[PDB]
């Protein structure tokens, strides 16, 4: 609204968009412990 | 002519659901794939996380949702994906 237009919506795709947050909104380096046999 | 940030955005859901659905249903773990093992470090972190799971982080809530038009989508359940277990068994 301020001149851009709507931004939610018009968001410039990097081409990483989703992956971003995929590894870089990580809690906390990745944990791999392991489950057992559960399927 | 209809492509848009709105293709954009289906074409960013669609390449992380390329590797979420492979990476979630090919767990081979040696993936060839760096954006498998990369998204199995985020699957194998989300379950590691219990708060996670529930949502807690963007990646979960983003993820779910993402989950959410996938196992929508999927009106059979794949097995591997747990979400879809959690959504379509549950």
């Amino acid at each position: 609204m301020e001149e851009p237009q709507s931004d939610p919506s018009v968001e410039p795709p990097l081409s990483q968009e989703t992956f971003s947050d995929l590894w870089k909104l990580l809690p906390e380096n990745n944990v791999l412990s392991p489950l057992p046999s559960q399927a | 002519a209809t492509q848009s940030p709105g293709d954009s955005r289906r074409l960013s859901i669609q390449r992380a659901i390329q590797s979420l659905v492979h990476a979630a249903q090919c767990r081979n773990a040696n993936c060839s794939l760096p954006s498998c093992q990369k998204m199995k470090r985020v699957v194998q972190h989300t379950k590691g996380c219990k708060r996670k799971t529930n949502g807690g982080c963007p990646i979960c809530k983003q993820l779910i949702a993402l989950a959410a038009y996938h196992a929508k989508h999927c009106q059979e359940n794949k097995c591997p994906v747990p979400f879809c277990l959690n959504i379509k068994q549950k």
